[PDB]
């Protein structure tokens, strides 16, 4: 079989990649947003400490 | 033996048609046309 | 005739224009107006035939054989065999007039032309939510061993909005084609309404679904071979224009009490 | 045993470094291969030249240089990774020491046995320019895979546009009984009469091909029931040829109508 | 000289017309395969063409070497080779040649530069020339058609 | 080498996933996108063309648009719906006192999933869904939590809110999304939790973009009286109170377990 | 045998029995269709244009 | 084949062919005793002291007497029925295949019982039997027939004598030689 | 004149296959060859150049790279002078490059005989194979020099030129393109005993075998399946035209079955001769 | 000739990129029209030389 990591695109697409050696499995989430390529999307960028976003209206004050 | 016959019976048919167009045609293209 | 060969995209023939040149709509979701190849004719291609097309240029190149997604592709026998009609029983009052508008035309076709009548072309299921049935209906399918489609309400918008009223042309024209078939709708409330579809609006048009069951149920049903069956609930709100004889005819309420 | 899948233009342009460094009969090039030989199928998608010297009078001179073929391998990382060294080429018709000494110094650098190909440079006979032969270590013997040439969509149409019935596919028929004949009659005088070389090691080989005119007369009686169908083939072809006269009855219309109009 | 190189085997060409030098059809023929230019060897292609001026059968040694060679500048100059040499008095077999070679050969400049040297051969009977320049005129090609355009204006003007 | 093999996974390229619609030739198919368009795509020898028939998704190239390797049919793969997260905390000792209804719930939930012949020897269909509701605060949430505990099996959450998200087709996706799931992993259990939406009537004041909502109802009642094999699959729908829910899934046919908590 | 239910054919002199596959015919649809269909338009072709 | 590997005295490879002897008397497998002929065991051996069995059951294939090498042996190899079962069969095996290439130059595929009978010195009805059993070794592929007597074999394993096939095999080739004409000048014609 | 690249075999299908990967990917590489200005040009030997940050750009050319494969080369006898850069841009298929703009002229300060060889439409290859090249003309506002003079030159008629958006100006004052190829005495040879369009070679009367053997129940089936289809087509447009006078009104339908039928009647006797051919011929 | 010239000139239309579909707005004097596309949005378009 072998690892691989299935990405869909914010463009809603589907793209196949095999495993990338810059990021672990143990790293890589399901339904997770990484950095990936603009060209060969594959998975390049780790997870930036952030599930989704902060959408609208939100009050990050102490 | 009845079926190489009959290619030939065809093609001597086609033979026929092979060539016979131009015989009317000698007249009307070359006298002039409206 | 070999360039194109398999790196076809595939297309639906809309209306033609010039001498082999017509309009097409891609599964892409752009409309380009582009020529017909010369070994094909517009006499040979229909409104609802679907076309290959070119992969950039998207010019039309061969003829699509008659077969599309209409989503799940059912060849109408699927495990069919299980179940028959004496299993629910006391539909007599109910089933007289279904074999009359249904298994009748579907045996022998000719016996309406000698009466001059025409036929019911749609079937309706009235009665409160909770009639169960999914048995009579895949009964007749059943005894008769004929092609059975069965597509819900839900199935006919696809993720695109153009791709809508492609894939509804496409249900009505795969039942004629091969065998006479029967098409069931279920839950078809969702589109068919009285005067407030859409729910007063919804996303751009979505009335795009209703339009084509509206104008491709005159075309097809002619041979008297494939007939629409349809099973709603009790909005008491039903669109008048679908009931009118020259579109649906026969109409089926449930025995209740 | 395994095969071996080359694409034209790995042939072609191993052929070209061959003139452009103006070597003669006297001397022969060698080269590397790139491919993935993991799979039972071996493809070549890209091959590279070497600097090789050799003696002429010495089978034992060779020179080969591993620090280019290190910077080589390097150099392919940043063009190609999925490419890796499954081998090495060479040139010229005769196996000599030079060649057959160095298949073992490829092997340090090729995870797998090195493929040797002889690529011809004149084309001499049949096909296949470049045949790929494979060294066991168990006696060691060049034998030879099945060779094929494949390649990409645009890889094959490609070479046709730079390039750019029945009667012509029936000519390749007549040259592929005569390699029947040739093949054989040239090889079995060699080992029979004068110099008879060891062997009945390939004649079991040899005589397999000929139990099953040169395959069954015990199957005359049954092959009348086999050519049925060939004279099947002339009950429809009889219409077929008459289906002919179809259209020319109908163009007969054609002319009758022109002499209307005329 | 990728400039003045094409007027030494044009100025060599019309010194040498007539039956010419031997020896010079052997050595300007050399230089053309050694050198591989865009101007000199089709223009020494001109230059062999016309020293085979009148040589008519003479020549038929240096064209089949041009028939026979791969290189498109060699054949765009076999085709007036045969046009100038079979001038004048006509030939049925140098324009079963000029035939042959529009056809096959699948070059649009050789097909143009073939049928232009038909009008040559046919110099002396113009009555046969618009019939054989309209049957190639209904061709798909446009090289074909625009060499008979001008190869019928030749022996017609 | 783990610093190579980083170039040597960028070197590779980006594959289309998606599923056979219709089969139009031997090596011509019919291959739906994840974007929606269709093309006709071709074939490799690296591929068996016997799982490529329609219903099985399948990976497409991004160039020339061919089909190149196979992969596990999976519809959308969304973990976070599919696991349920489950660590042991409350078991049924903890869930106590409901006892009169805890045996209630394990004759219809673990015996069908355990020795499912005693249904079948009686004659009497399995039941589908379960219904749980009652006053909060009596631990409905908890029932959740218990009962996987125990049987250890897959289980699917599924917020009523968090399906709701705005796309086209993608509302009545999502159902037919859990009884795809069902057939591959297993029937187990699928949980719905707190809905108090879909089972309106939606009277027409404009439903403020809603529609998309009326088809997930559509989506779930034609489920039951759909073609396809259940029974096995157990759905456990719980709420706040029953009559927000919808009558027609009341009714029986559909939702044949009403389990009250008081 | 002759309802085509047991496809067989027996001995009536010496009391035997003899093999009969139960298919009479091969795919005669092809040449059936093609010479009748072909003789009904084989002259259809012609009528008038001879006069 | 390997003269390097395996250096051994004189002494001992005498007592190295005394076990590939005995091995292949149980056996018809890989080919016959005449293997060992062409390959150096044979030919460094001394032919008396019974190390003769080899040679001696060469000539008794095609004789197919038994008693000729009974008497040359002792008790320990006699008393056992394979050597005789599997001797009989290494005596037909080079019958069986002389029904595709060995002797008929025409490749008529023939046998009938009563030809077999005489080269195995069988009557008819232990040679029907005896047919079974080399098939059912997975020797060859075939079949016989009882009725018209007759016996349908292929050619299957390879043997290592040669001169017996090397003169068919340029005479299968001279009917090529004349089909080179008819057909190659009438193609070209076209 | 202008400068049009004459490319051998080798050298196109490496070009090609070094911007094999991804649509969107793009790949860049240098070209090598020794020639004049004026006319003629060649190219001996390219090779893949890295990508950097900034994917196809002028930083994007390594000198560390581009010395060592020049030494590789040298050895090989293939080593030449630097002719220009080519690249594989992406799939946007506007115009050319989408990045290069003005780095062709930074490209005529280290060689005036540079130039950037491009695929627009990615890989694209059905009956011909599209390149473009480029040529820097500067300032082409008065007398400069004269481009229409090579070869193909003053085309962009109406509005249609390549893609058909480019027209008449091109990227820059008109750099007029020109790409033909050409080919030696064994690049003839090689592809003549390769690929002319398929491969037969190597091996003989299996393709004849084969070819039937796989067909063997589809001969049978095909010869069948098309017999219907044959006759149904005479059987619905043919009946049109029937008697001397009009009655379907007949207008194109004579002409349908005609055209369409005329390949199966040639099919059927091409099967004919090839299942009765292979049997034949000897073979006992 | 005539059919494979005919197949020639067919086979670059085919490979024309084609044209899109729209509905005419409006006018003015300045040769610009604006025509509605069903898929994309509305763009003022300049007309033909020969209409």
């Amino acid at each position: 079989v072998g690892k691989a990591a299935v990405v869909k695109t914010s463009s809603r697409q589907t793209v196949f990649l095999p495993m990338v050696g810059l990021v672990d499995p143990d790293k890589l989430k399901p339904n997770d947003l990484v950095g990936v390529n603009k060209d060969s999307y594959l998975i390049l960028d780790t997870l930036p400490s952030e599930f989704d976003s902060r959408v609208k209206a939100m009050e990050v004050d102490e | 033996q009845v079926f190489d016959e009959r290619i030939k019976f065809a093609n001597q048919l086609h033979d026929e048609y092979l060539v016979s167009m131009r015989y009317p045609e000698d007249k009307k293209t070359q006298q002039n046309e409206k | 005739k070999r360039i194109q060969s398999v790196p076809l995209v595939i297309g639906q023939f809309l209306e033609p224009i010039d001498q082999n040149t017509g309009i097409v709509s891609s599964t892409t979701g752009m409309s380009y107006v582009v020529r017909i190849l010369s070994t094909l004719d517009r006499e040979l291609l229909k409104p609802s035939m679907s076309v290959a097309l070119h992969r950039h240029s998207n010019a039309l190149v061969d003829i699509l054989p008659p077969d599309s997604d209409s989503s799940i592709s059912v060849m109408g026998e699927n495990e069919k065999p299980d179940v028959t009609y004496a299993d629910v029983g006391g539909l007599d009052m109910q089933k007289q007039e279904i074999r009359e508008a249904v298994e009748l035309p579907l045996v022998q076709a000719d016996l309406y032309e000698q009466i001059g009548i025409d036929p019911p072309r749609g079937v309706l299921l009235y009665g409160p939510p909770g009639t169960g049935k999914t048995m009579l209906v895949k009964a007749v399918a059943n005894s008769t061993k004929a092609a059975f489609i069965r597509v819900n309400g839900s199935e006919f918008v696809h993720k695109y909005l153009g791709e809508g009223p492609r894939m509804v042309r496409d249900v009505f024209r795969l039942a004629r084609e091969n065998a006479p078939s029967i098409i069931f709708i279920d839950e078809v409330d969702s589109i068919a309404t009285k005067r407030f579809d859409a729910q007063t609006g919804s996303d751009r048009e979505v009335q795009r679904i209703l339009i084509e069951l509206l104008t491709q149920m005159d075309g097809f049903d002619q041979s008297t071979n494939v007939k629409v069956i349809m099973a709603t609930n009790r909005a008491d709100t039903l669109d008048p224009a679908l009931l009118r004889p020259g579109r649906l005819d026969r109409k089926i309420e449930f025995p209740s009490l | 045993h395994e095969k071996v899948t080359i694409a034209p233009l790995v042939l072609l342009s191993a052929l070209d470094h061959y003139e452009r460094t103006q070597t003669k009969e006297n001397k022969r090039c060698v080269g590397v291969i790139l491919g993935d030989a993991n799979s039972s199928t071996i493809r070549v998608t890209n091959s590279f030249a070497l600097p090789f010297e050799e003696d002429e009078k010495n089978s034992d001179v060779w020179f080969l240089d591993h620090n280019y073929i290190e910077n080589m391998n390097e150099m392919c990382k940043k063009i190609n990774a999925k490419e890796k060294l499954i081998g090495w080429y060479h040139s010229g018709p005769k196996l000599r020491a030079s060649d057959l000494k160095i298949n073992e110094l490829f092997k340090k650098y090729t995870q797998n046995n090195p493929l040797l190909l002889i690529v011809d440079v004149k084309q001499q006979g049949v096909g296949l320019p470049t045949d790929a032969y494979v060294a066991i270590e168990q006696e060691k013997t060049f034998l030879h895979l099945p060779c094929t040439i494949e390649a990409e969509e645009a890889e094959e149409i490609g070479v046709e546009h730079l390039l750019r019935i029945r009667l012509t596919n029936q000519l390749k028929s007549l040259k592929g009984l005569q390699s029947k004949l040739k093949d054989v009659v040239e090889y079995l005088d060699k080992v029979i009469n004068k110099e008879l070389p060891i062997n009945h090691t390939i004649l079991g080989k040899l005589q397999d091909v000929f139990n099953l005119n040169n395959l069954q007369k015990a199957l005359t009686v049954k092959t009348n029931d086999e050519l049925m169908v060939i004279y099947i083939s002339n009950l429809v072809r009889s219409i077929i040829a008459f289906d002919d006269l179809i259209e020319n009855k109908i163009q007969n219309k054609k002319i009758q109508e022109q002499r209307v109009k005329d | 000289s990728a400039t003045s190189g094409e007027a030494a085997a044009l100025g060599m060409g019309l010194c040498m017309l007539g039956t010419g030098k031997p020896e010079a059809i052997h050595d300007m023929f050399t230089y053309s395969q050694e050198t591989q230019h865009g101007n000199i060897t089709r223009g020494l292609a001109v230059g062999l063409a016309l020293i085979n001026y009148g040589r008519q059968e003479l020549a038929d040694d240096l064209i089949t070497k041009m028939l026979a060679s791969d290189e498109s500048l060699l054949r765009y100059g076999g085709a007036f080779t045969i046009a100038l040499a079979y001038a004048g008095t006509g030939n049925n077999s140098a324009v079963k040649r000029l035939l042959h070679v529009a056809v096959s050969d699948s070059n649009d400049d050789v097909r143009r530069a073939a049928v232009i040297a038909l009008g040559f051969v046919l110099l002396r009977d113009y009555t046969t020339v618009p019939r054989i320049v309209q049957l190639l005129s209904k061709s798909h090609n446009a090289h074909v058609r625009c060499g008979t355009a001008f190869a019928l204006g030749i022996a017609c003007a | 080498d783990k610093t190579e093999n980083d170039i040597k996974a960028l070197q590779s390229i980006g594959q289309l996933i998606g599923e056979v619609m219709k089969e139009l030739s031997e090596e011509k198919y019919i291959v739906k996108a994840s974007s929606g368009p269709r093309y006709i795509v071709g074939v490799r020898n690296s591929v068996d063309r016997s799982k490529l028939k329609k219903g099985v998704r399948v990976t497409l190239d991004i160039t020339t648009l061919t089909i190149m390797r196979i992969l596990p049919r999976e519809t959308d793969p969304l973990v976070y719906n599919m696991t349920s997260f489950e660590q042991g905390e409350i078991t049924f000792d903890g869930i106590g006192g409901l006892t009169e209804q805890i045996r209630e719930l394990r004759e219809v939930i673990e015996l069908p999933l355990k020795n499912p012949e005693i249904f079948q020897r009686v004659g009497i269909k399995p039941p589908k869904g379960v219904l749980l509701y009652g006053p909060p605060g009596t631990g409905k949430t908890l029932l959740a939590k218990a009962v996987a505990a125990t049987i250890g099996a897959n289980f699917i959450f599924s917020p009523a809110s968090g399906i709701v998200d705005k796309y086209i087709g993608e509302s009545a996706r999502i159902i037919r999304e859990m009884f795809a799931y069902a057939k591959e992993h297993e029937p187990c259990i699928i949980f719905m939790d707190e809905v108090d939406a879909i089972g309106g009537r939606r009277f027409s004041e404009g439903t403020s973009a809603d529609r998309e909502i009326q088809r997930t109802l559509m989506e779930l009642l034609t489920q039951m009286d759909g073609f396809d094999n259940l029974g096995q699959t157990k759905i456990i729908m719980a709420t706040n109170r029953p009559d927000t829910l919808d009558p027609a899934l009341l009714r029986p046919g559909r939702l044949d377990r009403k389990v009250e908590i008081p | 045998i002759l309802d085509k239910i047991f496809y067989g054919v027996l001995d009536q002199g010496n009391g035997w029995l003899y093999v009969y596959e139960t298919p009479n015919q091969d795919a005669t649809y092809d040449s059936a269709l093609e010479l009748v269909g072909q003789l009904n338009k084989v002259v259809d072709q012609l009528f008038e244009k001879a006069s | 084949t390997l003269e390097p590997s395996t250096s051994i005295t004189l002494a001992e490879r005498q007592q190295l062919a005394y076990d590939l002897s005995i091995s292949a008397l149980l056996g018809d497998k890989i080919y016959n005793f005449g293997e060992l002929l062409h390959h150096p065991i044979m030919e460094t051996i001394v032919n008396d002291s019974n190390y003769d069995w080899l040679f001696q059951l060469l000539n008794a294939l095609t004789v197919g007497d038994f008693d000729k090498f009974d008497s040359l042996i002792k008790v320990q190899i006699s008393k056992i029925p394979i050597l005789a079962q599997h001797e009989s069969f290494l005596r037909q095996k080079i019958c069986l295949m002389t029904l595709i290439e060995t002797v008929f130059v025409k490749n008529i595929r023939m046998l009938s019982f009563e030809d077999i009978s005489k080269a195995t010195h069988l009557p008819k009805d232990n040679v029907e039997h005896l047919v079974m059993r080399a098939i059912s070794l997975g020797l060859l592929k075939g079949s016989i027939d009882q009725v018209n007597e007759l016996v349908t074999i292929s050619w299957v394993q390879p043997r290592i004598i040669s001169g017996d096939q090397i003169t068919k095999m340029k005479d299968r080739l001279v009917e090529w030689n004349d089909q080179v004409e008819k057909l190659g000048k009438k193609m070209e014609a076209r | 004149t202008k400068e049009t690249v004459y490319i051998s075999s080798i050298a196109l299908l490496k070009m090609l296959k070094h911007g094999r990967a991804g649509v969107p990917m793009e790949v860049m590489g240098l070209m090598l060859g020794e020639f004049v200005d004026d006319y003629t040009v060649n190219v001996v030997d390219v090779f893949a150049m890295p990508q950097s940050g900034t994917g196809v750009s002028v930083e994007a050319v390594d000198d560390v790279f581009q010395a060592k494969m020049m030494d590789m080369l040298k050895q090989t006898g293939r080593d030449q002078m630097v002719v220009g850069w080519y690249h594989s841009h992406p799939g946007f298929g506007c115009w050319l490059s989408s990045v290069d703009v003005n780095t062709q002229k930074s490209f005529e300060q280290l060689n005036s005989r540079a130039v950037a060889v491009v695929v627009d439409p990615i890989q694209s290859v059905k009956g011909k194979v599209v390149i473009d090249a480029f040529r820097l003309i500067d300032t082409g506002a008065l007398i400069n020099n004269l481009e229409p003079r090579q070869t193909t030159s003053n085309t962009g008629l109406l509005n249609k030129a390549n893609i058909q958006a480019l027209i008449h100006g091109l990227n820059r004052h008109y750099y007029s393109l020109n790409i033909d190829y050409h080919k030696t005495a064994k690049e003839t040879k090689m592809l003549m005993n390769l690929h002319k369009e398929q491969w037969q070679s190597g091996l003989k009367m299996y393709d004849y075998e084969e070819k039937e053997e796989s067909n063997l129940a589809a001969t049978k089936s095909m010869v069948k399946i098309a017999e219907q289809y044959s006759k149904r087509i005479e059987e619905e447009k043919e009946l049109t035209e029937e008697e001397l006078k009009t009655r379907y009104v007949g207008r194109q339908d004579p002409k349908k079955h005609l055209s369409e039928t005329a390949d199966e009647t040639l099919e059927n006797n091409i099967v004919s001769v090839l299942t009765a051919g292979v049997n034949s011929v000897a073979i006992k | 000739n005539d059919k494979v010239r005919f197949i020639k000139d067919e086979l670059r239309l085919l490979q024309e990129p084609g044209s899109y579909v729209g509905e005419v707005i409006k006018i003015v004097s300045d040769k610009k029209v604006l025509v509605k596309v069903q898929p994309e949005g509305k763009y003022i378009v300049d007309v033909a030389k020969d209409i």
